[PDB]
């Protein structure tokens, strides 16, 4: 089937700029506490998210030199270490990961 | 080509009156040839317009759409451009005025159909205006109450004469 | 007409939908992280939170054997669900993982989530938090708690 | 059109012609060529017209300005501060003559079309028509089937 | 310019408590209308031919097979009812119609996810939203 | 449908011209003062000593050796040239240049100013209105030190006179839209600068134009504008954490 | 490329056309466009007017204070034999005050009823800043005044008029320069009511004052007609009764209102400013 | 004696006076470094001007974001109200109704709602009864309301406000709430002070109290729009803030033979702590109980 007549530009407008066709406004856009960068009330923060995958990618990196090949997942837990610490009491008979960093601050020791 | 909307940053006024107020700062910023197509644009310069430069951002950062990420570059760069070169104050105190998509320099290409047919594809670019000015959005107009009505109606029954005679 | 369905629709068909998920569940107990689309994420939940429950009956029993054989496609993960995750949860009795929405990718801007395991070493993600009980809100509400339980001891 | 052009009432020039009549004419400037052919119609009417035109208008002040040009112009200005701008290029003494009458006549006003061809600040003089104009009043002004007491 | 819901701002002491309370006042105030021809009931006129009577709002629970004691099975429809009251009443004048309108509601309803009109409606009548 | 777009321009160099050509770049005015001149700390109370401030420039010229003989080839060049009307011809130079700049005039301005000179002018009141006058003069000029170039480093030579003005001014300084960002036009207040020009000895159709300004290290802070301003801290990464 | 110079020339011209609609240019005055001779126009103002003006007396009539001030600044700029120009403030004082008193003989004469302050405020109207300025501007005296400011203010407009009335009050005398008003300055009340040209406040607190000096009693106002009283476009029509005797009947939308405009309707009658009163004589006196 | 409705004309012109005094007692330009420290954009530098810039001015450098949540301002570990212009060179931080510790931020909104409340009860009476307020006592944000001692002529010594009179009070509270009236504050010497308050001795008391604690002898000055009004402390920008706003109920405080004072009780939530009708009904029964101070 072909149009039999050309549909003009005002009909076009009404149908283009119906306020269905139109972006809706969010109302759901707050600052985040930690850092003030913009985020939704229902979605981690952009810039909250990025950082721990920036450090778990360095941690991750810190596992392979380890297991120094795939098929060599450990057994135990494991416990990530940073400059200026130690071992703790229940951080016993488990792989500790030593990273050559200081300890992030968001990052809470347990 | 036309390109007035950079030289509509070069117009400079003549020094106020102690007594006359403040003037109102206008920065005129586009980019040009945006690999998007204007029409898609149009929806997303639609959003922001009218909006507070800090508002219009929000919108534009959790928008799906590739030209969220266009415009608000550009949007960004004409903040700091107010600043930097415009004389603004207050980088957050800039609202938008103008903001509207143009079209660019398109390209044309083959894309072939079957049974031999094939149609003409363009590639389509865009241009991006936008205008900022300085100090708080003028509020929304309200919309129309009853009591608006009622004295239209009223004036438009008040001002018919009788007509075809002296 | 779809009431009552549960199980999603994806992949190739019902076979390849077990192993997109057998891919997402083997790839999330490796890094007891990751990240996927979320109704992928959704959609595997259930797998994770039943896998813990075949890795409490212990390696000594062949049914829960034969699961944690099926549903790791590497074996060297095998152990790994009957000696960590397992003596990890044996407190708990559900809520074993938190899924969470990050914002779209920019790839296609598909609706991502992150899913991990409780108690991992990996950084804290930034879980949602509500507000402090210092709150406005929250005082006004905490002092009218006093007088309603005062007013009740007498 | 007559909706595709403006259009007006019909009024005069601070009343013109209630108490005495003023020529709303006020200016003519005639641009005419010493040399070329357009403005030979225009040169005779000089030589031997415009002076005895000024004598009959004696409140409107003429300009001949002699410079060179193709189009020979003549330019009527009214006291209402319109400007009627009018070319005599190739006219004859004849047309000419009956062009600079039609200028000095006019108000000045647009020339467009007019609503009414008749204008009256008094339209009535017994009462514009009213619906009570032809209603007899009742006893105590009694509303239709109203009961009083 | 945001919309908000009832446990945005609360705190992880204050849910429990908020549930707590407002589940508390919804026993209550269904418990005080236990008795309705004590507390100045409406004159209860005696049965007339033609008379209309108001009906209930029930629950579809399911369904349950029923014999009867000639042999024959029929199947039967459980219809149980909870939180069933008298909301309010319009007169025949006010009506606009032959008959006379009494309004029922039926089944207990969050009161955080209704409107306020609503909600100040139930406020005056001292029970909990109908769904 | 094979058209495209005419995108071939790339990139060049604008520092050098092409190489092995006999032509060469020439050049009207120096980048820099040949010896960097540092006025004594408190010259500013010497200001208002007038009677201590003429002995110590004419007995500093004639203690300085090197500045005595540079003179001496300034009127190698031109013989008809005294040290005692400079300093009045530098406050009309001075003056008029800062009036070209109003008036936008910048086809004079060349010819009172160097190349130097001229983008430290007119490049940052490019799209602003400058209403600057010349009120009062309170002490005369004084010819403080000069030096000339080596003598044919390419074929020129090149001579520099300090003189030092402590004159009020009025500067009124309005942005695009007119609207008023720096000075008061009404107050003058004092300004105490020393002005050094060049000229090229060598050209004959060369004159002494003003060159740059020497800003004393001991200067005071200057008129603070009337807009507040923020200065950002360093943007951070989320894998970057923040020192203080 | 068509080659052709018409053509061409003539789309210039509807390019300049659409230049001056799109960035229109500040107004001049019409001594600064050419084809203008000061003392020309001047001498056909006269014979416009029908009037025998003193080219002398007319040149000072133009002649403004602030014209005077601005011209000897722009000699001092240039260091430049001294003028002997009089300003029209000597000529507007007369015309100024002999306009008012013929205005005061032709209304009184007209209306013996209106009050004095009723006759007042119809001289301040005539002679007004709008009715002066309007008159004034379709005369071609803007043209001929020599200003400081363009265009011409209207206070300044206003005294200059003045003027032209004082160099002919001189020149022809009180008699022919009785005519000038009333043709020039009668004429501008015609379709305009009492009250549009003498604003007042509360007409029946007047109407009240004027039945006293009269030695009549208090009108009663009631209803005589109505129509739609519960609707929100009624129609009432208000009564004044004196003695049980109509003087006026006024409409209006409410009651109160119709009320108001039924004590106008009254003042008109009493004053002999009605619409039905006869037209303003303007024939030659006999 | 002076009418109350010229009454506040001369308090309004020597407020006027004092105000723009400061302002001549401040230099053409004078510029402080005020430095940002906080979690989010550190290390940013304000270049403001003395006695001219205010904290919110800061703010609308930043981002709009600040200008909406900023409720108050702490500079160098002191509250600092948002439109309070800034004296010296010193350490900003902004302070949000969300908060870890929002200790400060609620005292500052609990005083504000009683200088509001307070506006209302001037307004609300007739003009033949002599209504002059006592003071704001600064109750506990778990009180659960905020309260204000009135007291009002001796004709009405036994008349107690009804339920439609406590609406009429909240209608005046949002009439003053659509107007976005900004919280103006003055530190006033109390030389100064005690001047515009001359008539109303149950402030001179109140000001004289405020000498003897601090050292200059500076006291506070707030006003909204017309209203003038001592306070202790900083408080909240704007009347807009609150977004639900009752008065509860009236109470008498004792002994009432030597002197009758009466205290206003109401309760108010902001628009940032927005709560549903369900919740508000339980904070106004609580509200309408009297509370008194420790
Ligand atoms: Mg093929
Ligand atoms: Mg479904
Ligand atoms: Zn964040």
């Amino acid at each position: 089937a072909a149009p039999k007549n050309r549909r003009t530009i005002e009909v076009n407008r009404c149908r283009r700029r119906n306020p269905q066709k139109l972006i809706k406004v969010k109302n759901n856009i707050d600052v985040c506490p930690e850092c003030g960068h913009l985020k939704q009330k229902h979605v981690l923060c952009a810039y909250c998210y990025e950082k721990v995958c920036k450090e778990t990618a360095e941690i991750r990196r810190q596992i392979g030199k380890q297991e120094g090949g795939p098929f060599k997942a450990p057994t135990i837990e494991t416990v990530v270490l940073y400059t200026g610490e130690t071992p703790s009491e229940q951080d016993q008979g488990k792989r500790i990961i030593e990273r050559d960093r200081k300890r992030p601050s968001w990052f809470t020791q347990n | 080509i036309s390109r007035k909307w950079e030289k509509k940053n070069k117009i400079v006024y003549p020094p106020q009156l102690p007594g006359e107020p403040r003037r109102p700062a206008e920065i005129y910023h586009c980019r040009r040839q945006i690999k998007y197509s204007k029409d898609k644009m149009w929806y997303l310069a639609k959003l922001i317009r009218g909006m507070s430069i800090d508002q219009a951002l929000a919108q534009l950062e959790f928008n799906d759409k590739k030209g969220a990420k266009i415009i608000k570059e550009v949007l960004l760069e004409a903040q700091d451009m107010a600043v930097r070169d415009h004389n603004v104050e207050f980088r957050s105190n800039l609202y938008i005025a103008e903001s509207t998509s143009g079209r660019g320099q398109c390209l044309k290409r083959i894309r072939y159909h079957g049974r031999g047919r094939f149609g003409i594809m363009e590639k389509v670019y865009c241009h991006y205006f936008v205008k900022l000015v300085e100090g708080p959005p003028p509020p929304p107009e309200p919309p129309k109450t009853a009591v608006a009505h009622a004295k239209e109606y009223i004036q438009q029954l008040r001002s018919r004469t009788i007509v075809h005679t002296l | 007409i779809s009431h009552g369905r549960v199980f999603r629709r994806m992949g190739l068909g019902p076979e390849s939908r077990i192993h997109l998920l057998r891919n997402l569940l083997t790839g999330l107990v490796r890094h007891e992280r990751i990240e996927a689309p979320w109704a992928r994420v959704d959609e595997m939940r259930g797998y994770a939170e039943k896998l813990i429950d075949y890795g409490k009956l212990g390696d000594t029993n062949e049914r829960a054997m034969r699961m944690a054989d099926f549903w790791l496609t590497e074996k060297d993960l095998i152990p790994k669900l009957f000696q960590v995750l397992a003596p990890r949860y044996k407190d708990q009795t559900g809520g074993y993982t938190r899924m969470l929405q990050i914002p779209n990718r920019s790839l296609d801007r598909a609706k991502m989530a992150v899913i991990e395991y409780k108690g991992n070493c990996l950084p804290p993600l930034p879980l949602p938090r509500r507000d402090s009980h210092l709150t406005l809100l929250n005082q006004l509400l905490q002092g009218l708690r006093q007088d309603l339980r005062q007013s009740q001891e007498a | 059109t007559a909706r595709g052009t403006p259009s007006r009432f019909l009024a005069s020039v601070l009343h013109n012609g209630l108490g005495r009549y003023v020529q709303q004419l006020q200016r003519l400037s005639f641009s005419v060529s010493r040399d070329g052919a357009s403005s030979r119609g225009a040169r005779e009417f000089v030589e031997r017209e415009v002076i005895d035109f000024a004598r009959r208008n004696p409140g409107v002040v003429i300009y001949v300005n002699s410079r060179p040009c193709c189009v020979p112009r003549v330019v009527a200005e009214y006291l209402n501060g319109a400007v009627r701008e009018e070319s005599i290029h190739c006219k004859s003494v004849e047309e000419i003559s009956t062009l600079v009458q039609k200028l000095a006549d006019q108000s000045g006003l647009d020339v467009i079309r007019i609503r009414k061809p008749f204008h009256t600040d008094n339209p009535s003089i017994q009462g514009q028509w009213h619906p009570f104009t032809n209603k007899p009043t009742t006893f105590r002004g009694l509303r239709p089937r109203e009961v009083q007491d | 310019k945001s919309g908000t819901w009832w446990d945005e701002h609360l705190s992880e002491e204050n849910v429990p408590f908020i549930k707590q309370l407002v589940s508390d006042e919804d026993k209550a105030q269904l418990a005080s209308k236990l008795c309705p021809l004590k507390d100045e009931p409406w004159p209860i006129h005696p049965w007339e031919p033609g008379s209309f009577r108001v009906g209930l709002i029930a629950l579809k629970l399911g369904m349950m097979p029923l014999w009867t004691k000639d042999g024959q099975k029929h199947v039967v429809t459980l219809l149980q009812v909870q939180d069933c009251h008298v909301l309010k009443y319009t007169s025949k004048e006010n009506c606009n119609g032959k008959m006379a309108t009494l309004s029922v509601g039926g089944k207990t309803v969050s009161r955080f996810r209704k409107a306020t009109s609503i909600l100040e409606f139930y406020r005056e009548l001292g029970l909990p939203p109908k769904q | 449908t094979e058209k495209e777009f005419m995108q071939h321009a790339r990139k060049a160099g604008l520092v050098i011209p092409p190489e092995k050509s006999d032509r060469s770049i020439h050049l009207a005015c120096t980048a820099g003062i040949f010896d960097a001149y540092v006025p004594p700390e408190g010259d500013a109370r010497i200001s208002s000593l007038s009677k201590e401030g003429l002995i110590e420039r004419t007995e500093r010229m004639k203690k300085t050796m090197a500045s005595q003989v540079s003179i001496r080839r300034i009127k190698d060049y031109d013989a008809n040239f005294k040290i005692k009307d400079f300093p009045e011809k530098a406050k009309d130079i001075f003056i008029e240049a800062h009036l070209c700049l109003n008036n936008s005039d910048h086809d004079r301005l060349h010819t009172l100013v160097t190349e130097h000179c001229f983008p430290d002018m007119t490049w940052d009141i490019k799209y602003k209105t400058v209403r600057w006058s010349f009120v009062e003069s309170l002490e005369p000029s004084h010819v403080v030190q000069v030096r000339c170039s080596s003598m044919m480093n390419q074929g020129n030579v090149y001579g520099q006179i300090t003189v030092r003005m402590h004159t009020r001014q009025t500067l009124a300084i309005y942005d695009r839209f007119g609207r008023l960002m720096y000075g008061q036009e009404d107050v003058p207040k004092d300004v105490l600068e020393y002005v050094v020009f060049e000229k090229q000895l060598t050209n004959p159709y060369g004159s002494w134009r003003m060159h740059t300004k020497i800003v004393p290290p001991w200067a005071p802070p200057k008129q603070p504008i009337l807009k507040t301003v923020m200065i950002p801290g360093p943007q951070l990464k989320p894998e970057e954490e923040y020192e203080e | 490329v068509k080659k052709g110079f018409r053509a061409a020339f003539r789309f210039q011209k509807e390019l300049e056309r659409q230049r001056l609609l799109r960035c229109p240019p500040p107004p001049v005055r019409r001594s600064e466009k050419p084809n203008w001779d000061y003392h020309a126009e001047i001498q056909a103002f006269g014979h416009r007017l029908q009037e025998n003006f003193s080219l002398d007396l007319l040149k000072t009539a133009f002649v403004n204070s602030c014209y005077i001030k601005s011209e000897e600044a722009k000699r001092q700029q240039l260091g430049i034999v001294l003028l002997n120009l009089k300003s029209n403030q000597e000529l507007s004082e007369q015309g100024t005050s002999f306009s008012q008193t013929c205005l005061t003989q032709f209304l009184e004469d007209e209306y013996p009823d209106m009050p004095t302050e009723g006759i007042k405020n119809l001289v301040d109207f005539l002679t007004g800043e709008e009715v002066v300025c309007h008159v004034a501007r379709n005369l071609a005296v803007e043209q001929l005044t020599l200003s400081e400011e363009f265009p011409v203010p209207p206070a300044v407009l206003q005294q200059t008029f003045f003027a032209v009335i004082g160099a002919l009050l001189q020149s022809s005398g009180p008699e022919r320069t009785a005519l000038f008003i009333r043709d020039f300055l009668i004429t501008q009340m015609t379709g305009k009511e009492l009250f549009e040209m003498w604003k007042i406040i509360n007409p029946m607190g007047l109407l009240v004052e004027e039945l006293k000096k009269r030695n009549v009693s208090a009108p009663e106002s009631r209803l005589t007609r109505q129509s739609g009283g519960t609707t929100a476009l009624p129609l009432y029509f208000v009564g004044l009764y004196c003695d049980k005797k109509l003087i006026a009947e006024g409409p209006g939308e409410t009651v109160l209102v119709a009320e108001e405009e039924a004590a106008r309707v009254a003042l008109r009658k009493l004053y002999g400013f009605t619409e039905n009163r006869r037209p303003w004589n303007y024939s030659k006196p006999k | 004696q002076l009418s109350p409705t010229e009454l506040t004309e001369m308090r309004n012109d020597l407020f006027n006076k004092e105000k723009a005094r400061q302002l001549s007692l401040t230099p053409r330009t004078e510029k402080i470094e005020v430095k940002h420290v906080g979690k989010t954009d550190p290390g940013t530098v304000f270049v403001m001007n003395k006695n001219i810039s205010t904290p919110y001015s800061c703010a609308m450098h930043l981002s709009e974001w600040y200008c909406r949540k900023s409720i108050l301002a702490l500079v160098d570990g002191q509250p600092w109200d948002m439109y309070k212009p800034l004296t010296k060179s010193c350490e900003i931080k902004f302070l949000t109704f969300k908060d870890c510790d929002p200790g400060e931020v609620n005292k500052a909104y609990w005083r504000s709602c009683a200088m509001m409340m307070g506006c209302v009860i001037e307004r609300a009476f007739k003009d033949e009864y002599m209504v002059n307020l006592v003071r704001a006592p600064e109750v506990p944000v778990i009180s659960g309301a905020f309260c204000y001692d009135v007291v009002l002529d001796s004709k009405l010594d036994e008349w107690m406000p009804t339920k439609e009179n406590l609406r009429s009070f909240t209608k005046d509270a949002h009439a003053l709430i659509y107007k976005d009236l900004p919280f103006e504050t003055l530190e006033v010497e109390a030389k100064v002070a005690l001047e515009i308050f001359q008539h109303s001795k149950y402030k001179v008391d109140f000001i004289e109290e405020k000498a003897s604690q601090n050292p200059e002898r500076i006291v506070k000055l707030h006003r909204i729009g017309d209203f003038i009004d001592v306070s202790e402390g900083p408080l909240i920008p704007r009347t807009s803030i609150c977004f639900q706003y009752e008065v509860s109920a009236v109470h008498n405080l004792q002994p009432t033979q030597p002197s009758l004072i009466r205290r206003f009780q109401g309760v108010s939530l902001p628009v940032h702590l927005r709560a549903h009708f369900t919740i508000w009904d339980k904070l106004l029964e609580r509200s309408r109980k009297m509370v008194t101070e420790d």
